[PDB]
RNA sequence: GGAUAGUGGCCUACCAUGGUUUCAACGGGUAACGGGGAAUAAGGGUUCGAUUCCGGAGAGGGAGCCUGAGAAACGGCUACCA
RNA sequence: GCGGUAAUUCCAGCUCCAAUAGCGUAUAUUAAAGUUGUUGCAGUUAAAAAGCUCGUAGUUGAACUUUGGGCCCGGUUGGCCGGUCGGAUUUCCAACGGGGCCUUUCCUUCUGGCUAACCUUGAGUCCUUGUGGCUCUUGGCGAACCAGGACUUUUACUUUGAAAAAAUUAGAGUGUUCAAAGCAGGCGUAUUGCUCGAAUAUAUUAGCAUGGAAUAAUAGAAUAGGACG
RNA sequence: AGGGGAUCGAAGAUGAUCAGAUACCGUCGUAGUCUUAACCAUAAACUAUGCCGACUAGGGAUCGGGUGGUGUUUUUUUAAUGACCCACUCGGCACCUUACGAGAAAUCAAAGUCUUUGGGUUCUGGGGGGAGUAUGGUCGCAAGGCUGAAACUUAAAGGAAUUG
């Protein structure tokens, strides 16, 4: 949302839902933003390094929150079956 | 329409100032006379081979084709040499945007050089007061009989 | 749900579904070459009768039809296609 | 009896997008319905479609991401005097600077700018934002 | 949809995408036009000759085996009768219901549904005689069905 | 889509049961009809003269509790007889009866104005002079 | 055929049975002359036009007509009604 | 809604407000009115689904028939330069349109008039190592429309155009001292003229003319009474 | 207009009750109630909710048809059958929980996908009262049915919910 010559202008670019791509608004106090954390070798687990999804309140509501983030998170590599393309 | 009897008139029937001379001695009879429209319109065979003397035949007659030319669906051949034809439209109304199915059934003479029936879309051409209210004159048929003997019998 | 596979649909939940709202629709109902031993000849039968089908030759019967399926009389044998 | 085939389409798509899907089996297939789906993916508002072919009228699978808030018909395809299609855009679009009145011309299905630039007009079919 | 009702079964032959094949089909052409005009020959319908030749023979489809449809065959051979398969049915039922109307007419149930049947007729009629295969002057009225389906 | 049909060429429908709607409209009908013309003491004019038969003292409706000052007047273009409310306070002292008086509606169209029943019209001028100016000071009921 | 400056049931004679209509004929209403137009400003509309321009019609009502290139004229005639 | 003894609505004085050479009123009309609803209304309970089914006129009506690839031609903005004495055109380049092509591809069709265009080439070349470039007649393009003969399935839609009075409206120009207007006027040698104008736009429905070939109708070869020869 | 007329029972007569009680309660009982042949055409004739088509959400039942099962049960000799069990699928009469969504709310899988306003179509409504009245037309033996105004009057009438 820039101007004439460049320049960005008005404020305030929201997130999105990574599910559906629908903007995250302000008032969506239901909306949500999980992290999962980029372990290493052995066990642990690097404090400070995310991979971050955001998952807006509609999905939430309509209970498609668990099986989007299986989805999401696998072909996002880190898991393994558990959710299929097909049905 | 017309068909048969030619000369069924109280008055003779003969086309004006087209003389044919008794002595000299003819193979055809009587002499006759012809043109033709124009703007595209054949002069139908039936018309030049034909007997009948119609004054208000295109082809033949004491008229002559100029103005509009129209066409339309024939409706009504029950009169004598010559029909009504429907045509229909739509009319366009601004308010709602949106078109509404009208018509207009114009009277058109018909020379026996044709063979119409109710059905046979036909072009007329626009001449001069022919009677009451015929403005036109039937100047070619494009249909032909809707398909009729495809409607015959069994096997 | 949400997401999902519309044009490649599991054998298992394709078979449920009604022969209509399969993906590509189709029938369900096969042809089987049938016989009984009285004769020596096989003769091929639809699966839903209709019509009460006898063999070649014998007068004998072979099936006798319901709400649906052929009833297959008792003595004889089949092979699909 | 199935009235419009495109707006059948269109309700298809938009009910899927509202309900939170990404993909829409859509049905039965045609040309007008390809041409539509087609002006919508030109401006990235669905991924793509495939046309799966059932041996009668056809069958789609429209991939779509979340770009759409609404596509639609407009029931009597209208006949717009090309002074006219500024009035339409104007009627059922969010805004000046983007979305597309889409109609048939004698130039093929197109969209109100395309059709602006070609310089033809025609008949008015549906609308995408 | 459904006319004279509002049931909204669905009930049906799911037809095959196979255009052509049976590939497991052997026999001809000339087999199965055989079949079909001998049974014609013997007086039974395309509906009566394709069931019971998708049953006790093996033909899937008379068109496919054989690209044409069985009234086009019968008609081909000089086998078409008077008027249509449907049409004579409904002209048929509408008779027996008739007689059944004439043996109690206290049964209104039954003129409603012969006057359902007989608007079936007359609107079926109306499509027939729109496409030139009955003469466009055709009409049903009960007293002269009665004799034209016997 | 409820009812009204949506077709291209049901203009004729549409505008047909555009007209046969118009006539719920209470002034498409009335101005229809002619009833400006029909009824009304008024001819559909704006203003109407007529002389005054008697001084008539109408008690207020409920809950108000006086007595509202009228006369009965018989119009001259047309005969009819309507009673109207004198304005202000006195001016039925301005009449006295068989004068010859100006009436104007009330504003309502027809309707009864406040607690008066049945008056629908109002004094302007007597005598060919003002009321107002009467009322005031600033001119005289003429000769007689 | 007559009549007209001339086309035409315009009129006459003979002859036929046709012509319009729910796509609303025919009839009634209009405080109805028609148009350019005017008022009301998101748009679509709604409402109005007797009235400076154009076309039509009338000269208290009706008919009839002379003169004349042109009038069924009325600041022309004739007759009837008021 | 105020007034029946302290009346913020009456009769008055004071003070004040609003509009202002004008302001009130009555009638009508338009807006507000998505309360007439094409845009755009409402019908369980607020106004309103016909007791029920048939059903004609009317409105409406599934899908499918040249899609896809290749090449040329010349336009119009715009960019980076300006070459220049505010504006200019080449090529570098994208973007967005139009015309014509060959892909099994009527374009009505013959019978000559006309040829603008090239598969042509006839000598070569001004000149960047040359497909950059066109003057240039002798075998070889039709459609660009001429006129004559012979025939053509009908439509709706949309484009552009012609035919089109003024005044009125929208609107350019000109300082009626301003302004509503008017179509004037402006300049010098104001002692023997000089000169800018008096625009443009809308003007839809129907009729004419022209380009389009999506959408949507219509007609065809089944008792072959078919197609070309 | 015939039959029929057990029963209950508009009318009517009665006993009570009450200030009165033409009622409510008790008794008598005409017409009616049943049926045939003709009328008549209206009901809160109601789900107070037009029809065809598309889509949008989960659950357990049940009716009907079908399919699948080395399920149960019926024993005869294992079956065939018949009932039951389980899973699935059409088309039904309904409930359940939800609410993305709608509503003025009560509520609603339609009353949703509607200012982000267009699938096709039929019907009706435009403040209350006057009034379904007056007038005409048509239908009926009649009672009455359909079609259906205005003058005048009026600031409200009305719906859903909340507290009292
Ligand atoms: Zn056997």
């Amino acid at each position: 949302m820039e101007n004439d010559k460049g320049q960005l202008v008005e404020l305030y670019v929201p997130r999105k839902c990574s599910a559906t791509n629908r903007i995250i608004k302000a008032d969506d106090h239901a909306s949500v933003q999980i992290n999962v954390a980029k372990v290493d070798e052995e066990g642990r687990a690097i404090p400070g390094e995310y991979v971050t999804y955001a998952l807006s309140g509609y999905v939430r509501s309509r209970g498609e929150s668990d099986d989007s983030l299986n989805r999401l998170a696998q072909n996002d590599g880190l898991l393994k079956n558990v959710w299929s393309y097909s049905r | 329409s017309t068909e048969l009897t030619v000369q069924s008139e109280r008055a003779f029937q003969k086309q004006p100032h087209i003389f044919n001379n008794p002595k000299v001695k003819t193979s055809k009879r009587t002499k006759r006379w012809y043109k033709n429209a124009g703007l595209g319109f054949k002069t139908p065979k039936t018309a030049i081979e034909g007997s009948y003397i119609d004054k208000k035949c295109p082809f033949t007659g004491l008229v002559s084709i100029r103005g509009k030319i129209l066409t339309g669906t024939v409706v009504s051949t029950k009169m004598h040499r010559t029909i009504v034809i429907r045509r229909a439209y739509l009319h366009y109304i601004p308010k709602y945007n949106r078109y509404e199915k009208r018509h207009k059934n114009v009277p058109v003479h018909v020379s026996p050089a044709f063979r119409v029936q109710v059905g046979d879309i036909v072009t007329v051409g626009q001449c001069r007061p022919i009677s009451k209210t015929v403005r036109f004159n039937v100047v070619k048929v494009s249909a032909a009989a809707g398909k009729a003997n495809k409607q015959f019998a069994k096997f | 749900v949400l997401v999902q596979d519309l044009l490649h649909p599991t054998a298992a939940s394709e078979a449920r579904k009604h022969k209509l709202k399969t993906l590509v629709q189709g029938p369900r109902s096969y042809f089987l070459d049938v016989k009984c031993p009285g004769c020596l000849n096989i003769t091929t039968v639809f699966s839903h009768a209709q019509t009460a089908v006898t063999c070649e030759s014998c007068s004998t019967i072979l099936c006798t039809p319901t709400g649906g399926k052929a009833k297959l009389s008792e003595g004889t044998s089949f092979r699909r296609k | 009896t199935r009235s419009s085939v495109l707006a059948d389409a269109l309700n298809a798509i938009n009910n899927a997008e509202k309900t939170g899907k990404r993909q829409v089996l859509i049905r039965p297939s045609s040309k007008v319905i390809i041409k539509f789906l087609q002006v919508m993916q030109k401006h990235g508002y669905i991924g793509e479609f495939e046309y799966i072919d059932d041996h009668r009228s056809g069958k789609i699978v429209v991939q779509l991401n979340g770009r759409l808030n609404k596509c639609g018909v407009i029931s009597p395809r209208f006949n717009v005097k090309i002074g006219d299609i500024e009035k339409w855009t104007a009627n059922l679009l969010p805004a000046r600077q983007f979305g597309y009145v889409i109609l048939t011309t004698s130039a093929g299905i197109m969209d109100h700018e395309e059709a602006r630039r070609k310089h033809v007009s025609g008949k008015i079919l549906g609308f995408v934002y | 949809g459904r006319m004279h009702s509002a049931g909204k079964g669905i009930s049906s032959s799911a037809i095959p995408y196979s255009r052509n094949a049976p590939a497991w089909f052997k026999l001809s052409s000339e087999s199965v036009i055989e079949q079909i005009v001998k049974y014609a020959r013997k007086g039974l319908t395309p509906s009566q000759i394709g069931v019971l030749l998708r049953d006790a023979h093996g033909v899937t489809q008379a068109r496919v085996i054989t690209g044409n449809k069985i009234m086009r065959i019968l008609k081909s051979n000089g086998l078409a009768p008077e008027i249509p398969e449907d049409l004579y049915y409904l002209i048929k039922k509408a008779v027996s219901v008739r007689k059944h109307l004439e043996r109690n007419r206290k049964d209104k149930d039954a003129k409603f549904r012969l006057i359902l049947i007989e608007s079936r007729i007359h609107r079926l009629a109306r499509y027939y005689r729109t496409v030139a295969v009955l003469p466009p002057n055709w009409k049903y009225e009960s007293a002269t069905a009665s004799a034209l389906v016997n | 889509g409820k009812g009204k049909p949506r077709g291209l060429n049901s203009a004729r429908k549409l505008r047909v049961h555009r007209r046969n709607n118009r006539w719920a409209e209470n002034n498409y009908k009335k101005r229809l009809l002619g009833t400006a013309f029909k009824s009304s003491p008024f001819g559909g004019s704006s203003h109407a003269k007529g002389i005054v038969l008697e001084k008539l003292g109408i008690e207020s409706k409920q809950p108000n509790s006086a007595i509202r000052k009228c006369v009965r007047v018989q119009l001259i273009k047309n005969g009819k007889k309507v009673t109207a409310f004198v304005p202000n306070d006195g001016c039925l002292n301005f009449v006295d009866e068989n004068d010859e008086v100006l009436l104007a509606g009330f504003g309502r169209k027809g309707k009864a104005k406040g607690d008066i029943p049945g008056v629908r019209f109002k004094v302007v001028k007597v005598s060919g002079v003002s009321l107002l100016a009467l009322w005031k000071e600033k001119k005289e009921k003429p000769r007689s």
